[PDB]
C-alpha cells in the first residue's frame, strides 16, 4: 500500500533533454522528503537530487543545472527533468520517498525507470522462436533492438519456473537476448507455448508461438 | 563528497554460516548534539531495485530479517549476518546521509555455497524466420550448476555468451551461447558442437546436432 | 527431412 511507479524514461542522443515522472499512492504526499537515485551500468548508485516538505532542492555536483527536482502535492508526482546529458548519465534511475518524516532516508523505492543516452537510433526487435527424451524445453531469441529495456515473457506471462531470461548483450549497437523454459514431453505439442516480446520505444508487442520444425525441402 | 568504503568486494558464504560486511568512512557521521549516527544499509536482490536493510547505523528496518544486525560507530560500522539464508543472495551497500552529495559504498557482493552439479545442455538450430531474412543463428543453453566456471564449446570466433545472476532460490547459475552466422555460412559447414568442461567434467558432456538438411 | 527433431 506504498506504491511508486517511474516513467517517462528510455533514451535520448547526448545533448537532449528527459523529464522522468515518479507516481506515488498510499500516504500524504506532502509531508515525506524523497529523491532521485541512478544505478550507473558498473552497479554502483549514485544520489542526484533530493527535495524537503518545503521544496527545497539539492543536487550532487555532476549533474547541477542540468538536472531539475521538482514535486506535485496537488496530483502526487515526483519529476526529475533531466537535460544536457552525457554518458555519465546512462544509468537505471529510481525515485524514492523519506524512509520517516524528517529526511530524504531511502526508505521505498520505485522499480526504476531506465536511461540509455547514446547516437543509435531506436530500432525494433526480431523474435526467433526455437525448437529441437522426457522432459523438453523451448527457447527464444530476441536480435537486433536498440533501447535497452525489453520485456520477454511466455504464454501471456502464464509460465511458472523453468524459465532462464538471460540478460540482454548488445554488440555493435545492437541489444541480443535469449530465454529458455522447460516443461513436459507431453506437456507441449498438446498445449500452445507462444514467446512475447514487448519493447516499449519503438511500441511493439510481439507474439511468436512455438511450433516444431516442419519436414519440408526443396 | 564524503567516500564510503566496503571491505571484501566479493565474498564467498554457505548456508547457515556467519556473515559480516564492513563500511569505512571518511568522515564522522555521529553528530554529538543528537548522539546519532547517519549511517543506513540496503539490500538489492538482483534485478530488483534496493530496499533499506539498517538505518541509524542500528535500527533494522520494519519487516527485515532479525538475523541482521548492525553495529560500529562513527567511522567504521558493520553488517552482521548470523545465519544466513539462501534467499539473502545480493549485494550490500551502505549509504551516508549525515552530508549531502549523499554517498554509497562501492558494494560487496556474496556468493553462495552449493553441491556442485551438472549442467543440462539444449541445442537449438536457427529459426525458419531468421534465415529467410538473412543471417541464421545456433544457440545451446547450459542450465543450473553451482559452478559457475565453466568452458563451453570447430573454429568458434564470433560467438557470444551470458550468464543468470545464481538463482536465490536454489543456489545456480546457467549460461546462453549465441554463435551467430549468415545464411549461406551456416548451409556450408556441418560440424555444430557444444561441449562442457565444469569442475565435475574433465570427462564432458555434450550436446550436437548434425545439420536438419542432410 | 529435419534430422531429428525430437
Amino acid at each position: 500500500e506504498v506504491q511508486l511507479q517511474e516513467s517517462g524514461g528510455g533514451l535520448v542522443k547526448p545533448g537532449g533533454s528527459l523529464k522522468l515522472s515518479c507516481a506515488a499512492s498510499g500516504f500524504t504526499f506532502s509531508t515525506y522528503a524523497m529523491s532521485w537515485v541512478r544505478q550507473t551500468p558498473e552497479k554502483r548508485l549514485e544520489w542526484v537530487a533530493s527535495i524537503s516538505t518545503g521544496d527545497n532542492t539539492y543536487y550532487t555536483d555532476s549533474v547541477r543545472g542540468r538536472f531539475t527536482i521538482s514535486r506535485d502535492n496537488a496530483r502526487n508526482i515526483l519529476y526529475l527533468q533531466m537535460s544536457s546529458l552525457r554518458s555519465e548519465d546512462t544509468a537505471m534511475y529510481f525515485c524514492t520517498r523519506g524512509r520517516g518524516d524528517r529526511g530524504d532516508l531511502f526508505g521505498y523505492w520505485g522499480q526504476g525507470t531506465l536511461v540509455t543516452v547514446s547516437s543509435a537510433k531506436t530500432t525494433a526487435p526480431s523474435v526467433y522462436p526455437l525448437a529441437p527424451g522426457s522432459s523438453v524445453t523451448l527457447g527464444c531469441l530476441v536480435k537486433g533492438y536498440f533501447p535497452e529495456p525489453v520485456t520477454l515473457t511466455w504464454n501471456s506471462g502464464s509460465l511458472s519456473s523453468g524459465v532462464h531470461t538471460f540478460p540482454a548483450v548488445l554488440q555493435s549497437d545492437l541489444y541480443t537476448l535469449s530465454s529458455s523454459v522447460t516443461v513436459t514431453s507431453s506437456t507441449w505439442p498438446s498445449q500452445s507455448i507462444t514467446c512475447n516480446v514487448a519493447h516499449p520505444a519503438s511500441s511493439t508487442k510481439v507474439d511468436k508461438k512455438i511450433e516444431p520444425r516442419g519436414p519440408t525441402i526443396k | 563528497d564524503i567516500v564510503m568504503s566496503q571491505s571484501p568486494s566479493s565474498l564467498a558464504v554457505s548456508v547457515g554460516e556467519k556473515v559480516t560486511m564492513s563500511c569505512k568512512s571518511s568522515q564522522s557521521l555521529l553528530y554529538r548534539g543528537n548522539q546519532m549516527n547517519y549511517l543506513a544499509w540496503y539490500q538489492q536482490k538482483p534485478g530488483q531495485s534496493p530496499k533499506l536493510l539498517i538505518y541509524w547505523a542500528s535500527t533494522r528496518e520494519s519487516g527485515v530479517p532479525d538475523r541482521f544486525t548492525g553495529s560500529g560507530s562513527g567511522t567504521e560500522f558493520t553488517l552482521t549476518i548470523s545465519s544466513v539464508k539462501a534467499e539473502d543472495l545480493t549485494v550490500y551497500y551502505c549509504q551516508q546521509y549525515y552530508t549531502y552529495p549523499r554517498t554509497f559504498g562501492g558494494g560487496t557482493k556474496l556468493e553462495i555455497k552449493r553441491a556442485d552439479a551438472a549442467p543440462t545442455v539444449s541445442i537449438f538450430p536457427p529459426s525458419s524466420e531468421q534465415l529467410t531474412s538473412g543471417g541464421a543463428s545456433v544457440v545451446c543453453f547450459l542450465n543450473n550448476f553451482y559452478p559457475k566456471d565453466i568452458n563451453v564449446k570447430e573454429r568458434q570466433n564470433g560467438v557470444l555468451n551470458s550468464w543468470t545472476d545464481q538463482d536465490s532460490k536454489d543456489s545456480t547459475y546457467s549460461m546462453s551461447s549465441t554463435l551467430t552466422l549468415t545464411k549461406d555460412e551456416y548451409e556450408r559447414h556441418n560440424s555444430y558442437t557444444c561441449e562442457a568442461t565444469h569442475k565435475t567434467s574433465t570427462s564432458p558432456i555434450v550436446k550436437s546436432f548434425n545439420r536438419g538438411e542432410c | 527431412p529435419i534430422y531429428d527433431i525430437n
